[PDB]
RNA sequence: UGAAGAGUUUGAUCAUGGCUCAGAUUGAACGCUGGCGGCAGGCCUAACACAUGCAAGUCGAACGGUAACAGGAAGAAGCUUGCUUCUUUGCUGACGAGUGGCGGACGGGUGAGUAAUGUCUGGGAAACUGCCUGAUGGAGGGGGAUAACUACUGGAAACGGUAGCUAAUACCGCAUAACGUCGCAAGACCAAAGAGGGGGACCUUCGGGCCUCUUGCCAUCGGAUGUGCCCAGAUGGGAUUAGCUAGUAGGUGGGGUAACGGCUCACCUAGGCGACGAUCCCUAGCUGGUCUGAGAGGAUGACCAGCCACACUGGAACUGAGACACGGUCCAGACUCCUACGGGAGGCAGCAGUGGGGAAUAUUGCACAAUGGGCGCAAGCCUGAUGCAGCCAUGCCGCGUGUAUGAAGAAGGCCUUCGGGUUGUAAAGUACUUUCAGCGGGGAGGAAGGGAGUAAAGUUAAUACCUUUGCUCAUUGACGUUACCCGCAGAAGAAGCACCGGCUAACUCCGUGCCAGCAGCCGCGGUAAUACGGAGGGUGCAAGCGUUAAUCGGAAUUACUGGGCGUAAAGCGCACGCAGGCGGUUUGUUAAGUCAGAUGUGAAAUCCCCGGGCUCAACCUGGGAACUGCAUCUGAUACUGGC
């Protein structure tokens, strides 16, 4: 015995302490953009993917989605409002 | 593996010549070829198809002593490159060493010379023998231990030589006690009674 | 990742050393990407015992993979 | 341009056939009998089971630290007057525990599950990918925690829980903002860790600012090696298995993922599959290959090569490139094991001994020396991996148990209308000579470097390290009757087993008398039994011999090569007819199939021929020759398909 479980399975909570409170907090913002494509004028969708990608990006850098999902939270959501005017 | 009966007892069945218990007497005394056949062959059976086939297999085996595995070994060995094994299974047992310390005339018989080489009084190339069971090659050299060359028996089997056909397989020098082999054995050129006409058709139907 | 290392070969108590290029991955003496020589520990008393491909052994540790100290000692033995 | 046959239905004859047998396979037992080596292998049997001891480590050149060792440093002694000694101090070499990173998803083991995205084989698109290696930019400044150490608690306790202190390349803000995010595009957005060496101007108790070097950190994108997914071909039994789905059958929008997908939540419909064998139970992992044979075919996968699955039995998450993760986390249950009797701890299907099963399968051995892999920019460590020692009539292979000479042929036995024969050159003796055993005498090679001195534009700051080479110090073996070879007194310790009418050879004389016991089959046996038992011999094999389940050949007796259907074995009582299958002759045309050509493949082994090296040979190795096959891209269209 006396082995990495400890600062594995055991101290991921101390992760989870942070990411989910980071996930909820990134999902929210996304949320407010989603509800938003229904429209008028593309200007509130594009004002709320501009308060949503500061958020997301900040998850990006280091941890969470610093690989390929901020990006992916992106790409067809840009195909999602650029169909509005 | 052995045979415990007396060594004639062979050749006293067969009515000729095996080669077998041989020393100073040289041939034919106290041999009792057909003199003393015992209680079978006077009389010579007739018998199944069966009989040569076996009796005349064991007389091209215990001519050279050759145990079963073995000439069933040289059957296969025999069967190669298309040379016949009515042909070339005759170079693997004249061109085994117990034949060549025997032809060599440093044993008096095939036995002798298998047991020559059992008590390491042999060697082959330079370096001592113990295994008899092993087959000679051109420019191969074969010689007794000084050790060894002082026994009686081969002493007797050297002037037994002397009354012996000279092979044109190998060579034997009686001042060195050595010799050397040159050519692969030949139907036509050993020129003497060792079937054919069934070692052209064993282990089939 | 891929090492420049010894293969035992013959078995039990008979090796027969071959120097080759593998993985860290899967086998021990076998299934190997190339042989680079030998290292032969009864070569009928002559010094043809000792085989190595210093170009090739070049080229596989310029590309990144790893050259043993133990066979790095060995190419003074082929001169050199 | 390729090859084992005989016996036997009857009063007997000829066809045909059931059966028995030849030689292997061997991953064995019996049970007599047992003189010794050489090589290999070691539960195909219950995912049944166990005490005790092991099998996974490691770095202070990431870091807070300092019990211990020695220096440097500052003091104090012996006076030994140049060192020895003592104290004090993490400055340094370093290091016990801990923080942190890498590895422990490997090397292995087992075969329970599974007729199957599990295996073997070739392609693909929407893909990743720690390790290895590259490019182009970035490289400032803060803080909250937590072990060690302690306080206390359930304690019978390995402990590990409840609370406290403190540090980082661990964990979280700030600063910076493209090669990147998404797109055709403006444009918003965010991280990092430095660490250890080396040195010049000026000066110091070096307290060097600063540059330079090695090797790391962040991003973005490549190279490589691998891997997840999607496609097309091989892969039991049962058709008296006839029913099978239902995220099934076909669409829609998010969420999840590296990424396809009913992965996953919603919503939009009602089908989809099957007798041309769907589907489900029983049994079973699969394959390089091995075994058999002339081959087809059949059998089979241990051992040596390669995947999958599985970890007390069942189940849940984390970590990650990858796992419901043999020696980790978290639970449940069982059975061992322990108890201070309050409850506590264990994983043999890694390695050892062993309980139990079975006809049946190696020692609780020695060592990290060699070699693979793991850490550390490395010396050095770990290892039941591996390398050695010990075991076997279990197999494959090999040897010995003494040679000469010794009679019409002894004494005895056994046969003999008693002439003779036979045991038997065997013995008695007479002349010589030793293998293995035993006991001694010699003796390889496995082992090679690192630390350093030295010294070059290789590198740099052209006097370290690093890079590199010769010599000179330093200096590594568990195994030793090592591998291999030679001797010594002495026949010294050394032979058994099966079989004897016909097939299929060796048997005469007795014993028994349809009795007792044999085999592959008839059967052998009632007073003259070649088969049973006994005497004396014969025949074959030999440290064995006989004997067998289990797999092939022979078996053309399932015929694909290679058969038969009037009557032996068979046309299925007879007419119509869809799919299926078949189809005259000729000009075009497609080019699937075919053949051609080319590019890949048929690994390592292995079968065959010839070498090398270890008693022969096997084997382990080196080269040829094969592996008649398979995948694709072009050509030709005789002919089958197609138009």
């Amino acid at each position: 015995n006396i082995k990495s479980a400890k600062k594995r399975a055991i101290q991921s909570e101390k992760a989870r302490k942070h990411n989910a409170s980071r996930r909820s907090m990134m999902r929210t913002f996304i949320k407010k953009v989603y509800a938003a494509i229904e429209a008028g004028d593309k200007a509130a969708a594009q004002k709320a993917f501009n308060e949503m990608q500061p958020i997301v990006d900040r998850q990006a850098a280091k941890g969470l989605i610093h690989k390929n999902k901020a990006a992916r939270h992106k790409a067809n959501l840009t195909a999602q409002i650029n169909k509005l005017a | 593996a052995r045979y415990l009966g007396p060594k004639l007892k062979l050749s006293r069945r067969e009515g000729t010549d095996l080669f077998l218990k041989s020393g100073v007497r040289a041939i034919d005394t106290k041999c009792k070829i057909e003199q003393a056949p015992g209680q079978h062959g006077a009389r010579k059976p007739r018998l199944s198809d069966y009989g040569v086939q076996l009796r005349e297999k064991q007389k091209v085996r215990r001519i050279y002593g050759v145990l079963e595995r073995q000439f069933r070994n040289y059957y296969k060995e025999a069967a190669r490159l298309k040379g016949n094994t009515g042909e070339n299974l005759l170079a693997l047992l004249e061109g085994r060493l117990d034949n060549v310390v025997y032809r060599m005339g440093f044993g008096a018989t095939r036995a002798e010379a298998r047991q020559l080489v059992s008590h390491k009084a042999i060697m082959v190339n330079g370096r001592v023998v113990n295994i008899a069971s092993y087959q000679v090659s051109p420019n191969d050299v074969v010689s007794i231990r000084e050790k060894a060359k002082k026994q009686s028996r081969v002493k007797a089997a050297l002037e037994l030589a002397e009354q012996r056909e000279k092979p044109t397989w190998l060579e034997v020098d009686a001042g060195k006690m050595e010799g050397t082999f040159k050519r692969k054995p030949e139907r036509s050129d050993l020129s003497a009674d060792i079937n054919e006409h069934l070692i052209v058709e064993l282990y089939s139907k | 990742m891929v090492t420049i290392r010894l293969a035992r070969h013959g078995a039990k108590k008979r090796p027969f050393y071959q120097v080759v290029v593998a993985d860290s991955r899967n086998a021990r003496n076998g299934r190997f990407i190339e042989r680079v020589g030998f290292f032969n520990p009864i070569a009928s008393e002559k010094e043809e015992g000792t085989r190595l491909d210093l170009d090739r052994i070049a080229h596989w540790v310029g590309q990144g993979a790893t050259i043993s100290d133990r066979v790095a000692a060995l190419i003074k033995e082929v001169n050199k």
